[PDB]
C-alpha cells in the first residue's frame, strides 16, 4: 500500500483467479479507542468495530472509502483504490494507446515552457486524473500544471479526449535542454487505479500555430501572413520557415512572410509553418481562397 | 574475454554436399560476430558480418545464422576452393577475440602420385653434400609412403619429407621426399632408387638413376 | 583500390625492438583504424590493438600491453606497430588490418627472434631427366640452409605459375632451413624454352636466378 | 564575428544534421551562458564561446572511433561533412576513451540528437546576430 494523497491509498495487487490479495491495516484518526465502527461507502451497514479494521484485499468489493464513526458522528476517511499487476505487468485499461504504448501526446505551441497533453478514453463516467510533472528525475525542477479536464467528445461508440496544460516553472526558451519534462498521469475510474507517463524535450513537440493574417493581392497572387502570436519572440531569433500550397509540384518553400504564386479559379492557397533550425512538426493549415 | 570455441577441428566432405560448421561465444554477444577464411599462405578473408549479413563478392553458397551465444556458418554445396581454415570472431567487445579454426578438407576420388627422380647437382656435390629428390605430384589421398634404396638397400634415418597443403583447383596433394647424404657416400655408391606405395597404386611404384649416368 | 602494403620481414635479436609499417592507399586514412593482429605459425588469431589514426587514441589487448606500441603517420597514411624486448614468443605473423567489417587486410609480416646469424639461401637446380611422362616433365630448384624463413620462389620471374609446388620449409638439425620448388612442364618444351627459378630472401638480402636446364 | 557567414554556415549544419535522420562532460548552451536575445544585446562573446567549445567537442567526437570504428560507418554518410562543417565553423569563431563496439550505433544515434539541438541554437544565434548586430 501506498499514499496517492491524504487520506488515499493504492493496494497493489498481482490479480489472478483466486486471489491471494493484501492484508490492510486501517487505523480510525481519533486520540478515542472505544466506540468505534467501520462502514464502507455510502452503507450504514457496521463492518466493524475497534480502532483498527483489518481487510484482506483481493477485489473491487474490497476498495472503496472506508469511514470510521463514533458516537453517531463520523471521524475519518481511508479510501483504497487498487492497482492491478496482471502477468507482471500494470493494466492500462482506461486510456486508449495511441502507437506501442504511447498514452498521451503533447505538443507546445512556443519554446516559453508551456505545453498541452490529451489522452483519449471510451469511459464516460466515474473518472479523475491527476497530473504531475518536472523537468528531470534526479534533483528535479518545478513544473507547474492545472487540473485535466474534458475537451471534447467525438463518436467511434463514443470517445472522450482530455487535456491538461503545464508550464516549466523558471524556463529559459533560447537554451540548449539537456534534461527532459516528465509528465506523469494518476488515471482513477471507479476504484480501479492506473498510471501514465511521458517523457519528451519541449524542443520535440513545438508544433507552432498555423500563420496570422494570410492574405492575397492580385496583380498571379502575392501571398502574404504573419507569424503567429503565440509563436517564441524575438521573431530574428525564433526563425519558421513555411510551406505554400496551392490547390483546388503544386508547393512552394520559403523563409519569407510571402510568396508570389499562379492563382487558379476555384482554388485556396494554403500556407504552414515549422522551426526553421530544428524538424519539429508543421503547424495546422491555414487557407484563404484564391 | 570471450573465448569463441569452434566445432568440429577438421571436417572432410564431399563436393556438392551441404556444411555447417559451429561457433559457440562464452558470452552472448548478440549478432557482432564474423566469419572468415584463411587459405594457406593468405591473409584472413571475410565471408559473413554480423553473424548473417553478405559480403560484395563473396558466394552465396555461404550464409551465417544465430544470434547471442551460439551460431553456425553453412556452406551450401561445397566447393573444391572451399578448402582452407574457417575462423569466426567476437566483434563485439574488448578485446576481440577469435576461434581456433575449422580446418575443411574437400574428398575427391583416389588419384595415384607421379614419380619423379631427380640427382643432386654437380654444383651441390661440390660443397660436401648430395640431397637426392623424389617428388610425388598430384595425388589423393595425403598418405602415401616413400622409402629409399641405395645399391638396392633399403635406407633409414637419411631422408625428410614435406606435403603442400590441398590444391585449391583439384584437391591433390604433393609431396617431396630428400634423401641428404655425404659427397663420399654418394660417390661410392650407383644405384639411387625411392619407392612409393599409395592406396591409388596396386603395386609399389620405383624411380630409380644410376649415379653419373 | 585498397592496399595495406606491411613492410618485410625481420630477424630480430631477443631482447631488442622492432618497428614494422602497414602503408594505407585507396580510402581515407582516419575513417577507419587500424587494427594489428598476431598469428603464430599454423596456430590461431589474437587481437593486438588498434590505433584511431584522426586523434591518435589507441586501445590495447591487455595482454600486449607493454609489449607492442601503435602510432601512425597521417602524411603518409602509414600505421607502424614496435615490438619491445622481444623473445622467442613474439616470433609469429603480424597483420595489419582495417575495420573488421570492410575486409582489409595487409599480406602479413613475419619476426623471427633469434640470436642466431641470418644465412642466405645455395640454390641448386633438380634438373628434368633425360630419361618425364606421358609428354611432362617435371623440374625444380633446392633451396638450401637459409636463416630465418621466408624465402620467396618465382619461375620465370612471375610468369609461370601454373603447375609450380613450392614446398613448406623443413627446419634441419643445422639450424638452417631448406625447401624444394618444382613445376611439371610440357617435355616438348625442354629444348626452347628456358626455366628459371627467381629466389629472394629478403633477411640477408640474397636474389639467386637459377636457370634449371637438362644436364649435359 | 562574421555574423552572416556563421549564420550561412550553421544554417547548413542544421541540414547536415537532419540528413541522416533515422525513424524514431557534455557542453550545453545553458540558460546562464547568455546565448538569448537579451544577453547578447549585452556581450555576445560569452555565448560565441561556448558555441566555440561545443563546435571542437563535437568534432572530436566524430573524429573518434566511436564513429570510425565498427560498426563502420556507409560511405553515404553525412559524417564526413559533418565534421568538415564543424571545423569550418570553428574556424570562423576562432581562427574520449575507446568505445565498446557493441554500444557505438547508441552512442552515436545519441550524439548526433545531442548535435542536432546544438546547431540549432547556434543556427539562432548567428541569425538573430546577423539581423540585429
Amino acid at each position: 500500500i501506498w499514499e496517492l494523497k491524504k487520506d488515499v491509498y493504492v493496494v497493489e495487487l498481482d490479480w489472478y483467479p483466486d486471489a491471494p490479495g493484501e492484508m490492510v491495516v486501517l487505523t480510525c484518526d481519533t486520540p478515542e479507542e472505544d466506540g468505534i465502527t467501520w462502514t464502507l461507502d455510502q452503507s450504514s451497514e457496521v463492518l466493524g468495530s475497534g480502532k483498527t479494521l483489518t481487510i484482506q484485499v483481493k477485489e473491487f468489493g474490497d476498495a472503496g472509502q472506508y469511514t470510521c464513526h463514533k458516537g453517531g458522528e463520523v471521524l475519518s476517511h481511508s479510501l483504497l483504490l487498487l492497482h492491478k499487476k496482471e502477468d507482471g505487468i500494470w493494466s492500462t485499461d482506461i486510456l486508449k494507446d495511441q502507437k506501442n504504448k504511447t498514452f498521451l501526446r503533447c505538443e507546445a505551441k512556443n519554446y516559453s515552457g508551456r505545453f498541452t497533453c490529451w489522452w483519449l478514453t471510451t469511459i464516460s463516467t466515474d473518472l479523475t486524473f491527476s497530473v504531475k510533472s518536472s523537468r528531470g528525475s534526479s534533483d528535479p525542477q518545478g513544473v507547474t500544471c492545472g487540473a485535466a479536464t474534458l475537451s471534447a467528445e467525438r463518436v467511434r461508440n463514443k470517445e472522450y479526449e482530455y487535456s491538461v496544460e503545464c508550464q516549466e516553472d523558471s524556463a529559459c526558451p533560447a537554451a540548449e535542454e539537456s534534461l527532459p519534462i516528465e509528465v506523469m498521469v494518476d488515471a482513477v475510474h471507479k476504484l480501479k487505479y492506473e498510471q501514465y507517463t511521458s517523457s519528451f524535450f519541449i524542443r520535440d513537440i513545438i508544433k507552432p500555430d498555423p500563420p496570422k493574417n494570410l492574405q492575397l493581392k492580385p496583380l498571379q497572387v502575392e501571398v502574404s501572413w504573419e507569424y503567429p502570436d503565440t509563436w517564441s519572440t524575438p521573431h530574428s531569433y525564433f526563425s519558421l520557415t513555411f510551406c505554400v500550397q496551392v490547390q483546388g509540384k503544386d508547393r512552394v518553400f520559403t523563409d519569407k512572410t510571402s510568396a508570389t504564386v499562379i492563382c487558379r479559379k476555384n482554388a485556396s492557397i494554403s500556407v504552414r509553418a515549422q522551426d526553421r533550425y530544428y524538424s519539429s512538426s508543421w503547424s495546422e493549415w491555414a487557407s484563404v481562397p484564391c | 574475454d570471450i573465448v569463441m570455441t569452434q566445432s568440429p577441428a577438421t571436417l572432410s566432405v564431399t563436393p556438392g554436399d551441404r556444411v555447417s560448421l559451429s561457433c559457440r561465444a562464452s558470452q552472448s554477444i548478440s549478432d557482432y560476430l564474423h566469419w572468415y577464411r584463411q587459405k594457406s599462405h593468405e591473409s584472413p578473408r571475410l565471408l559473413i558480418k554480423y553473424a548473417s549479413q553478405s559480403i560484395s563478392g563473396i558466394p552465396s553458397r555461404f550464409s551465417g545464422s544465430g544470434s547471442g551465444s551460439d551460431f553456425t556458418l553453412s556452406i551450401n554445396s561445397v566447393e573444391p576452393e572451399d578448402v582452407g581454415v574457417y575462423y569466426c570472431q567476437n566483434g563485439h567487445s574488448f578485446p576481440f577475440t577469435f576461434g581456433s579454426g575449422t580446418k575443411l578438407e574437400i574428398k575427391r576420388t583416389v588419384a595415384a602420385p607421379s614419380v619423379f627422380i631427380f640427382p643432386p647437382s654437380d654444383e651441390q656435390l661440390k660443397s660436401g653434400t648430395a640431397s637426392v629428390v623424389c617428388l610425388l605430384n598430384n595425388f589423393y589421398p595425403r598418405e602415401a609412403k616413400v622409402q629409399w634404396k641405395v645399391d638396392n638397400a633399403l635406407q633409414s634415418g637419411n631422408s625428410q619429407e614435406s606435403v603442400t597443403e590441398q590444391d585449391s583447383k583439384d584437391s591433390t596433394y604433393s609431396l617431396s621426399s630428400t634423401l641428404t647424404l655425404s659427397k663420399a657416400d654418394y660417390e661410392k655408391h650407383k644405384v639411387y632408387a625411392c619407392e612409393v606405395t599409395h592406396q591409388g597404386l596396386s603395386s609399389p611404384v620405383t624411380k630409380s638413376f644410376n649415379r653419373g649416368e | 583500390e585498397v592496399q595495406l602494403q606491411q613492410s618485410g620481414p625481420e630477424l630480430v635479436k631477443p631482447g631488442a625492438s622492432v618497428k614494422m609499417s602497414c602503408k594505407a592507399s585507396g580510402y581515407t586514412f582516419t575513417s577507419n583504424v587500424m587494427h594489428w593482429v598476431k598469428q603464430k605459425p599454423g596456430q590461431g588469431l589474437e587481437w593486438i590493438g588498434y590505433i584511431n589514426p584522426y586523434n591518435d587514441g589507441t586501445k590495447y589487448n591487455e595482454k600486449f600491453k607493454g609489449k607492442a606500441t601503435l602510432t601512425s603517420d597521417k602524411s603518409s597514411s602509414t600505421a607502424y606497430m614496435e615490438l619491445s624486448s622481444l623473445t622467442s614468443e613474439d616470433s609469429a605473423v603480424y597483420y595489419c588490418a582495417r575495420n573488421w567489417d570492410v575486409a582489409y587486410w595487409g599480406q602479413g609480416t613475419l619476426v623471427t627472434v633469434s640470436a642466431a646469424s641470418t644465412k642466405g639461401p645455395s640454390v641448386f637446380p633438380l634438373a628434368p631427366s633425360s630419361k618425364t611422362s606421358g609428354g611432362t616433365a617435371a623440374l625444380g630448384c633446392l633451396v638450401k640452409d637459409y636463416f630465418p624463413e621466408p624465402v620467396t620462389v618465382s619461375w620465370n620471374s612471375g610468369a609461370l605459375t601454373s603447375g609450380v609446388h613450392t614446398f613448406p620449409a623443413v627446419l634441419q638439425s643445422s639450424g638452417l632451413y631448406s625447401l624444394s620448388s618444382v613445376v611439371t612442364v610440357p617435355s616438348s618444351s625442354l629444348g626452347t624454352q628456358t626455366y628459371i627459378c627467381n629466389v629472394n630472401h629478403k633477411p640477408s638480402n640474397t636474389k639467386v636466378d637459377k636457370k634449371v636446364e637438362p644436364k649435359s | 564575428p562574421a555574423w552572416t557567414q556563421c549564420q550561412q554556415l550553421s544554417q547548413k549544419l542544421c541540414t547536415l544534421a537532419w540528413s541522416a535522420h533515422p525513424l524514431v562532460d557534455v557542453p550545453h548552451i545553458q540558460c546562464g551562458d547568455g546565448c538569448d536575445p537579451q544577453g547578447l544585446r549585452d556581450n555576445s562573446q560569452f555565448c560565441l564561446q561556448r558555441i566555440h567549445q561545443g563546435l571542437i567537442f563535437y568534432e572530436k567526437l566524430l573524429g573518434s572511433d566511436i564513429f570510425t570504428g565498427e560498426p563502420s560507418l556507409l560511405p553515404d554518410s553525412p559524417v564526413g561533412q559533418l565534421h568538415a562543417s564543424l571545423l569550418g565553423l570553428s574556424q570562423l569563431l576562432q581562427p574520449l576513451s575507446p568505445s565498446q563496439p557493441w554500444q557505438r550505433l547508441l552512442l552515436r544515434f545519441k550524439i548526433l540528437r545531442s548535435l542536432q539541438a546544438f546547431v540549432a541554437v547556434a543556427a539562432r544565434v548567428f541569425a538573430h546576430g546577423a539581423a540585429t548586430l
